[PDB]
RNA sequence: GCCGGCUAAGAUCAAGUGUAGUAUCUGUUCUUAUCAGUUUAAUAUCUGAU
């Protein structure tokens, strides 16, 4: 009672980001058009996974939070603000749409 | 064997007219509770805290060692209604 | 009346979404000044003309199954 | 623990609060940096409702405000912020 | 006057405590030293339980006095005391202590509690990092602009 | 977690404890099977026959 995975993937003008589970929605053409946004961000990888992205790799083996050197390298007068607010390092992380996956750090 | 990380605090210089509720209130300032079997320990008098008032010493326990260290560093010579009291780790007493 | 008018919910049809889209996109046209003095320069019509056109288009725009 | 509100036409009535529920906002429920004053509807100050707390629902001791984190979010522009629900209705103990 | 006014703050009277809080605050207003560090630390530990009283006047006076108290005592000492106080005073009045940490952020520069509280997250405890996050919440909620 | 697997990967029934609320623990079964309908993004589940 709906377009097949090939008919709903060929009628659209951008099947490069087509999904098998997306073809069974109520409006496959509308979802395909919305997914064809310029620089949007799709749904995360935990849409169908039933592990909650934390039960599978529950054995995390890494430090909790490494002390950044932007602030670590009377408490201090001429070096506290001169090392944290002066010798600060810019945190270089993802820019726009790097949605966190289950692991997202090990791979 | 174990030297540091002690959870036993010895409070000395307490008046004999003190009670257990006041000791619990003073211990709550740096801890939460040590009522493992029923409750927490108290001062040891001559006749098991029955005839005498107190043998100038009281024992206090805490859940963590950092809290006990902070209490010993801050509650040193704390002034209670009768007098000033000192805090120690062991003091060669109990 | 004014509970949540302006957006559907979990099974909102695409047509009923675009209808609210246009119906709330013209109010920013009849009320806003830059987007109303800019459309009267393209269509080359007065403010009242373009405003009445946009108001009459609010009956059932986007392509109505009426 | 999802509290409900009146959310009617915000009249020209100022807000209030109890001696214990005076600091926190009627919606944000926070004591941090009150920004604007809360209001009520016509059915919030009428006879017995004169001078009642918007959170405690009893005596008023001050004016009901909103939190700065709740007024910048345009939450104060909603209806009557009176905390009333099926349990906290007019016929309540 | 400091040791004489110290037990007065322990009273349960509403107006009496409200006046004593402002008195202790103004005591450290102009000169503000006038004390041993242990006495100021004990006064702060006693007033930390009154930061969430029923009367909002006492809650405002406590925050108005604790700022000057922490500015006169010192950033590191007050920060360490508040951090050690996080584990004690179980979660019925614990959050107020976190607010006191925010008071330090409102009383001192941002790098007075940021680098000291950052090392409090390296501990692998669950309800230690949890408390650190619960404190950073109120910190960024009351730090302002 | 260890060097694809060793059934700690999921759903579900009965009872106990307890909160303002969330919950926590013990004992099961798990269709090893097929078709039709409901339903699920797909499983699952349930409804009937064999
Ligand atoms: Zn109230
Ligand atoms: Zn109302």
């Amino acid at each position: 009672n709906r377009f097949t995975v090939a008919e709903l993937k060929q009628l659209v003008a951008r099947p490069d980001v087509v999904e098998m589970h997306d073809v069974t929605a109520q409006d496959p053409k509308l979802l395909v058009h919305l997914k064809a946004t310029r620089n949007s961000v799709p749904v995360p990888r935990h849409w169908c996974f039933k592990r909650k992205y934390l039960q599978g790799k529950r054995g995390i083996e890494k430090p909790p939070f490494e002390l950044p050197d932007f602030i670590k390298r009377d408490i201090d007068y001429q070096k506290l603000h001169d090392a944290f607010f002066k010798w600060q390092t810019k945190p270089k992380l993802t820019i726009h749409g790097d949605l966190y996956y289950e692991g997202k750090e090990f791979e | 064997v174990e030297e540091d990380r002690n959870t036993n605090v010895y409070v000395s210089g307490l008046p004999p007219d003190i009670t257990v509720d006041e000791f619990i209130q003073l211990m709550s300032k740096f801890g939460i509770i040590m009522r493992d079997p029923q409750t927490e320990e108290f001062k040891v008098k001559l006749y098991k805290d029955n005839q005498g008032n107190l043998k100038g010493d009281g024992l206090c326990c805490y859940l963590k060692r950092e809290s006990v260290e902070l209490a010993l560093k801050l509650l040193d010579e704390d002034e209670i209604r009768g007098y000033k009291l000192h805090v120690e780790v062991a003091k060669f007493q109990l | 009346q004014s509970k949540y008018i302006g957006t559907g919910h979990a099974d909102t049809t695409k047509w009923e979404w675009l209808v609210n889209q246009h119906r709330d996109s013209y109010c920013s046209y009849m009320g806003h000044f830059d987007l109303l003095n800019y459309f009267a320069i393209a269509e080359n019509e007065s403010k009242a003309r373009v405003r009445f056109n946009l108001m009459e288009k609010m009956l059932q725009p986007c392509g109505p199954p009426a | 623990p999802d509290l409900i509100f009146c959310r009617k036409q915000a009249g020209v009535a100022i807000g209030r609060l109890c001696e214990k529920c005076d600091g926190k906002c009627v919606i944000c429920d926070s004591y941090v940096r009150p920004c604007t004053l809360v209001r009520i509807c016509d059915e919030c100050n009428y006879g017995s409702y004169q001078g009642r707390c918007v959170i405690c629902g009893g005596p008023g001791v001050s004016d009901a405000y909103y939190c700065k984190e709740c007024t910048i979010q345009e939450k104060d522009r909603d209806g009557c912020p009176k905390i009333v629900n099926l349990g906290s209705s007019k016929t309540d103990l | 006057l400091l040791p004489r006014l110290t037990p007065i703050l322990k009273n349960r009277h509403e107006k009496v405590q409200e006046n004593c809080i402002d008195l202790v605050g103004r005591i450290a207003d102009r000169g503000a030293e006038y004390v041993s560090a242990r006495e100021w630390m004990r006064i702060c530990f006693e007033l930390l339980e009154l930061l969430k009283a029923h009367k909002k006047a006492i809650r405002r006076a406590t925050v108005n006095t604790f700022g000057y108290i922490a500015k006169a005592i010192g950033p590191h000492d007050v920060l360490a005391t508040l951090l050690n106080n996080l584990k004690v005073q179980e979660r019925q009045n614990r959050v107020c202590t976190t607010v006191a940490i925010a008071i330090v952020a409102e009383t001192c520069s941002p790098f007075t509690v940021l680098p000291a509280l950052m090392n409090e997250y390296r501990v692998p405890e669950l309800n230690v990092q949890n408390g650190v996050l619960k404190s950073l919440s109120f910190l960024f909620e009351y730090i302002g602009e």
